[PDB]
RNA sequence: UGCGAAGCUAAGUCUGUUGGAUAAUGGCUGAACGCCUCUUAAGCCAGAAACCAUGCUGAUUAAACAAUACUAUCUUUUUUGUUUGCUAAUGUAAAAGAGAAAUUAUAUAUGUACCGGUACAUAAAUAAUCCUAUCACCUUUUUCGUGGCUAGCUGUGAGCUAGGCAAUAGUUCUUUAACAACAAAAAAGAGCACAAACUGUAGACGACUUU
RNA sequence: CCUUCGAUGUCGGCUCUUCCUAUCAUUGGGACGCAGAAGUCUCAAAGUGUCGGAUUGUUCACCCGCUAAUAGGGAACGUGAGCUGGGUUUAGACCGUCGUGAGACAGGUUAGUUUUACCCUACUGAUGAAUUUUAUUAUAUAUAUACAUAUAGUA
RNA sequence: AUUUCACUCAUAUUAAAUAAAAUAACUCCAAGUGGGCCAUUUUUGGUAAGCAGAACUGGCGAUGAGGGAUGCUCCUAACGCUUGGAUAAGGUGCCUAAAUAUUCGCUCAUGAGAUCCCAUAAAAGGUGUUGGUUCAUAUGAACUAGCCCUGAAAAUGGAUGGCGCUAAAGCGGA
RNA sequence: CCUAUUAGCUGGUUAUUUUCGAAAGAUCUCUCAGGAUCGCUGGAGUUGAUUAAUAUAAUUUUACCAGGUAGAGAUAAUGAU
RNA sequence: UUGUUUUCACUUUCUCCCCGCACUAAUGUGGGGAAAACUGGCUUUAUUUCUUCAAUUAUUUUUUUUGCUGAGGA
């Protein structure tokens, strides 16, 4: 029989296996489309969550029962020490999807970055690109040409210096990041210009500017039904317990389906979450960070007692408004739309 | 299934034609129309020198010969817009509102604005090779007009379906922008 | 099907009857490279050939869609599928059978310059009065939500100038060839000449 | 199959085993002839087991002889021995199994007197 | 009882797209049916909270794969072999010439030369074809190409010229002839991970994160 | 009256999923006894939604009220090793009618044990080896090459 | 009417055919069975039913084999074990052994059709196309029956058996 | 303990091959889940036949009857109309 | 009702003429009209390996390759 009431299904089906991300540091999906008529850019950027503060912002609304006024805005803070790029990635378009041509590499990689390709650092030899860093220029030029001719997407091997941030892991997170913008041989002599120096965020984002935000969520290890799906409780009355789903499901398929909510891993989760603005773009060479207009006061962003869980940002930083996925520390990627 | 089935299209006079495979390309006075027939089967045949080609059908039912003929219509058009743009005069009508139609980007993309006061544009951008001007003589109407009969018309009838008003009687809302007069140049 | 390895070149051809023709070839022992499969037709509307599709992608498992019919719609894919479709894949020979073809969207890495054969008795021109509706299997596919289309066309493109460029050459090499052979002729004895002339060459 | 070697034709080479036996090991492979409605074996289903029948019945003439062309007799004592000493081609003797080893012997000593084949001269050898 | 950080948390705060191709439908050109006709022919157009992409989650769902980083031996050639649980070691769903790279239309193509168009060739039972096989070693003449070294010499491939040089196994019983792998024999070249302690961005336990 | 009487747990609610369309609303249309508004008939549509209560064990029903709308259905009349147990359908008891009576009632009323998952699968998450008759959309200095590449281990 | 004598009735084609007709009769002893069910055709009750009840015959039961994808009963055909042949029903694009056979039509379907039982479709329509027939002045009518279309809506996803097929691998023939 | 009470009901009922091979109608039955008795089956046996015969036949011819279902009729009868 | 009589209808063309004057799918053509007997048909006389002597049945005879089988022991 039909069931008597109607209501919407309980979790969302769009997030499905929800099972843990297979690492800390979320991936980017997929980059933006490339408008080959604007300058070369890139469209990403690693950052830390250190914590959230609130702020107040006059409104401009017209219309709004809230315009003339001041409002209090939660947001976050992401600690954004500079990315450094390391490599240049060629990509060339296939019936297969997207198949690399090669990798090029600065001639000198980071003691950080090497750390990425060691599980035992402390053990180990640190032979990770000894030999690569040697190699001759020509072959690398010889590379570029070869990507220049074939490759029509290039992404930047970049990582961050999780050693200028309170952190505990000299490890460094490498992401690869696309650029977007004319032609290959003008994207490739970007790469060229950047490649072994830093990028700061106010080389890839700007005040205001409207940013998808990708990070794994919180954990919360394994869940009932009810905390990870809102599924009902049941009546107190019950025998067996009140904290599950009554009927999985009708006997008919004769197989429980995969759309019926159960007990299992809640958070941990990778999400992008998109149109988060960028409030401000903070500088580590600024003594009056958290300061504005209307305060006046040299303030630094870091909360007195420091971003609890965290530490003390002392880097440029994004303030981003609202809410991020994940916890003090995570990685997050921001992403331009 | 008859045998043969052909049917005689008189090009005019300052006409250059030049089929090949079912890909007749009439060139003259305005435009340059090219136009494949390659879907039906049919061996339309040029004769350079006297005037006319033919069009002819080995075998096939009705249908092929309808199709013979609907594709000599085709080319009698095509030959009048190489000698004579067509004409479609489309006079705009109103009750209340008078329709504002601005015509930009080198007399393509007509904004049709204020149609029964909505303070909002329809863009209709014309086909390829398709001039949409305003009226030299009376006050309300618009020339659409260039050489494909097919993209002329197809545009005026886009330009129409632009304006039709919705949820409304329209025996009582006649407003709109309707074609008058199909013509030559 | 005494040969090592028959391409075929998909491209005019009716998808099941081609399908057909390749699936016994396989049976009998034979692998075959199935090449240029976006350009494969159906014999329905193009329309129509979406709604079957349409309809196919529809019926998967009510319970765990993991399983149940995969909906692979790059165009050698399908082909793959429907021949799949005609073998006794559930057994161990069928199974030999099926992985003995091979598919590909365009023409790589050796199947360019491996010799393209036709299966005639499936070719779109052999098969449908022309006053019936065909299409294309890359386009329905496309419309299906395949993408790499132009991508393929453009790849296809780039190919044929190659393919063009080479076959000058062959055209030069078997000019020079012709030349040679007419200039040896004259220098060979009399009596074998007259027997060559005699049998064609 | 059919198995010829010369004018011994034997129809069957394999056993006909019981129904089932080789899923519960109490149900031996000693044939037993299926009662029971629903047996599929009783009722001949196509890839069953088949049933022994009189059909498969070695010729009259070659039936008893073993590979040797020769009849095969057992025998447990000298006195035995004797009434194939006018049928030594016919007939090939058995030493019975229960046989002490000397008198094994003396019996294999009687049969190469006789020219008789003894088809199990190794035992206790 | 009171307050109660931190951590969890909602009743608290933040975020939640735009293309393609269509349906209904309205139209366009336009026959059938000298007119008319949205097509109830061919050919087109606009068009939906639908569809398919885009975006988003997974991707031991693909036993998938790519690149990069570092490493333990690797590459080539020759010979004989694969006729205490082991310590020498073999398997092919297919070798017998497994020969063959335009492209394209199917009521036409392709080149070539000019400016998709024109002119001229070319194919039209197109694998019913073309290519490629057998001239063995030899001595004797030389001719011509290709790969190495500092015009010559060596090696390989093809030819002309001279000289007869062999093969016989008793009538066939796979034509032991392929490809790949390995083993020994000589001959020639050249560090990671887990654990442990720490961690807590994680967590039933693994795993994940770290040091 | 085919199946099930060496038992398929026999109503309803609660929960939870999915499907159907014979569309109530929402999207796009067509018609009108369409002036506007409201509504009626109807086409593509199942993408999104379809509620709070009062009485009843109820299904059904009937009102109150919100609502864009408060459409209809199925899935062993979905769903009892999920609950609940108000009802029906044990034993106690009461009334009414019937029966001489024991008792009956498809009449009414009350009190009345709801067992087991540790198995296989399914589903949810969680590790995880193995993968050469296997793979490949190319590599290599304009030519070549599938008579070819591919060791493996960590990351 | 019975009886006994006479005389005389076809006969090897045998008082018409045909007959693996004496494998017959008869007696005895006993077994099991005495729930049946299905198909054509006839048929009763019932709106009908894979319903209840009958008749004729054949099946199933008790029975496999080949076909009908699948199936107690439909078709072929009934079974000792083999070799070879040649068929049956049915098929012959692939699954699948055999036709991408030949030959003439018809049919395009924006939910085609596809083979007894059989796994559904109707009334009513169609200026869809294909033939006709009857009428009138190369058009206008009316009909007519082929295929096709509408009519044609149900719940897990989905079934000419599947893939697929449209110069059929569809429908009707040869 | 009488008692291994009784059961028209349920379950089970042990080697092989060969040969033949049913019935689920009928009558009576406090009978309708059973029985008896016919039928159908097997075995035993005898008389026969073994003479291409005569007996005999789920057959047909040739004669010869019997019929009142399909059909047909309603200006033939009955009953409709 | 059959046989029979007569009526005019029917064949070719790369022939010719006239109109339409390249009008055709056509290296031709629509219409109208002639011409003739190459075409076709008939009548003959001979001829059959220049080519034919079919097909179907009836009655006969043989052949090209060939697959399986070899029971028995008079
Ligand atoms: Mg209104
Ligand atoms: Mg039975
Ligand atoms: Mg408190
Ligand atoms: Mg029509
Ligand atoms: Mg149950
Ligand atoms: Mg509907
Ligand atoms: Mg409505
Ligand atoms: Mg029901
Ligand atoms: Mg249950
Ligand atoms: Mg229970
Ligand atoms: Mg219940
Ligand atoms: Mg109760
Ligand atoms: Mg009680
Ligand atoms: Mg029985
Ligand atoms: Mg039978
Ligand atoms: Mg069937
Ligand atoms: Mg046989
Ligand atoms: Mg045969
Ligand atoms: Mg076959
Ligand atoms: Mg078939
Ligand atoms: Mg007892
Ligand atoms: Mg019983
Ligand atoms: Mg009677
Ligand atoms: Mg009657
Ligand atoms: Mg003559
Ligand atoms: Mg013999």
């Amino acid at each position: 029989s039909h069931r008597k009431f109607e209501r919407p299904r309980h979790g969302s089906l769009g997030f499905l296996p929800r099972k843990r991300c297979k690492r800390l540091r979320g991936k980017i999906r997929s980059f933006p489309k490339d408008d080959k008529e604007k300058p070369p850019h890139f469209t990403a950027f690693m950052g830390y969550k250190a914590g959230m503060t609130h702020i107040v912002r006059e409104v401009d609304k017209p219309g709004s029962k809230l315009h003339k006024k001041e409002i209090v805005e939660a947001c976050t803070i992401i600690e954004c020490a500079p990315m450094v790029v390391v490599g240049i990635v060629g990509y060339r378009e296939t019936p297969k999807g997207l198949r690399i041509l090669s990798t090029v590499w600065a001639n000198h990689v980071s003691d950080e970055f090497r750390r990425r390709y060691y599980k035992n650092w402390y053990k180990s030899e640190k032979k990770a690109f000894t030999k690569s860093l040697n190699v001759p220029e020509a072959t690398k030029n010889c590379l570029l040409k070869r990507i220049e001719k074939y490759c029509t997407v290039l992404r930047a091997i970049c990582h961050t210096q999780p050693s200028k941030t309170p952190l505990r892991m000299k490890k460094a997170h490498i992401m690869e990041v696309q650029i977007n913008g004319g032609s290959m041989k003008e994207k490739l002599e970007f790469v060229k210009e950047m490649l072994e120096k830093n990028l700061p965020v106010s080389t890839v984002f700007n005040p205001n500017e409207m940013i998808d935000v990708i990070s794994v969520t919180k954990g919360h290890g394994t869940k009932g039904v009810v905390s990870r799906y809102g599924v009902k409780r049941l009546p107190r009355k019950t025998h067996r317990g009140l904290r599950k789903v009554a009927c999985i499901g009708a006997w008919h398929p004769a197989r429980v389906q995969f759309q019926i909510p159960r007990h299992g891993q809640k958070g941990y989760f990778h999400r992008t979450e998109r149109n988060k603005k960028i409030y401000r773009i903070g500088l580590k060479t600024d003594k009056n960070s958290a300061s504005t207009d209307a305060d006046i006061t040299e303030k630094k962003i870091t909360p007195m007692g420091g971003f609890p869980h965290y530490g003390v940002v002392n880097e440029d930083f994004l303030l981003l408004k609202g809410c991020v996925a994940g916890t003090k520390k995570r990685p997050i990627t921001l992403r331009k739309n | 299934k008859t045998i043969v089935s052909t049917q005689k299209v008189l090009i005019p006079e300052g006409v250059k034609v030049a089929i090949n495979a079912r890909k007749v390309t009439v060139s003259g006075k305005y435009g340059t129309l090219r136009r494949s027939f390659r879907h039906l089967p049919i061996d339309i045949r040029l004769n350079k020198l006297k005037k006319y080609i033919k069009v002819v059908m080995w075998f096939g039912v009705p249908d092929s010969l309808a199709c013979i003929r609907t594709v000599c219509t085709h080319l009698k058009n095509m030959f009048t817009g190489v000698t004579k743009k067509f004409l479609y005069k489309m006079r705009l009508v109103h009750a209340h509102f008078p329709i504002n139609s601005n015509i930009v980007d080198n007399n393509t993309r007509i904004e049709i604005r204020n149609y029964l006061g909505e303070k909002s544009v329809r863009f209709v951008k014309a086909l390829p090779g398709v001039v949409i001007e305003k009226s030299p003589n009376v006050k309300d109407e618009i020339y659409v007009s260039g050489a494909d009969i097919e993209n002329v018309s197809l545009t005026a009838a886009l330009i129409h379906q632009s304006v039709l008003c919705r949820n409304k009687d329209i025996r009582k809302f006649l407003d709109g922008i309707y074609v008058s007069e199909v013509t030559t140049v | 099907m005494y040969k090592k390895e028959y391409v075929i070149d998909c491209k005019g051809h009716l998808l099941g009857r081609l399908a057909s023709l390749i699936a016994k070839e396989l049976l009998n022992g034979q692998r075959i490279v199935a090449v240029r499969c976006e350009d494969i037709n159906i014999s329905g509307s193009l329309y129509r050939n979406k709604l079957k599709y349409q309809e196919f992608l529809r019926l998967r498992t009510n319970t765990n869609p993991k399983k149940g019919p995969l909906h692979l719609r790059e165009p050698s894919k399908i082909l793959w599928r429907c021949v799949r479709g005609m073998l006794p894949h559930k057994t161990y020979k069928g199974q030999l059978a099926l992985k003995k073809l091979k598919v590909c969207v365009g023409m790589p890495y050796p199947y360019d310059k491996k010799k393209k054969y036709v299966l005639p008795s499936a070719l779109r021109a052999f098969r449908l009065k022309k006053h019936r509706r065909y299409c294309r299997l890359g386009t329905l596919s496309s419309r299906v939500g395949w993408n790499y289309d132009t991508l393929v066309k453009k790849n296809e493109v780039l190919r044929k100038q190659v393919s063009k460029a080479y076959y000058k050459k062959k055209v030069n090499n078997l000019n020079e060839k012709k030349e040679i052979k007419t200039e040896a002729l004259n220098l060979i004895n009399p009596e074998q000449r007259q027997v060559l002339e005699n049998f064609g060459y | 199959a059919v198995k010829k070697v010369g004018k011994i034709i034997k129809k069957r080479t394999k056993k006909f085993t019981r129904f089932q036996s080789n899923r519960f090991m109490r149900v031996k492979p000693a044939w037993r002839k299926p009662r029971g409605i629903d047996c599929r074996v009783r009722r001949r289903y196509k890839g069953t087991n088949l049933m022994p029948s009189i059909g498969y019945g070695s010729n009259k003439k070659t039936k008893f002889l073993l590979p040797n062309n020769k009849y095969k007799y057992v025998v447990k004592n000298v006195k035995e021995m004797e009434p194939l000493i006018m049928n030594h081609t016919k007939y090939c003797v058995q030493i019975a199994h229960n046989v002490s080893s000397k008198k094994r012997k003396q019996i294999i000593e009687r049969a190469k007197q006789m020219n008789v084949s003894v088809i199990n001269a190794k035992a206790r050898l």
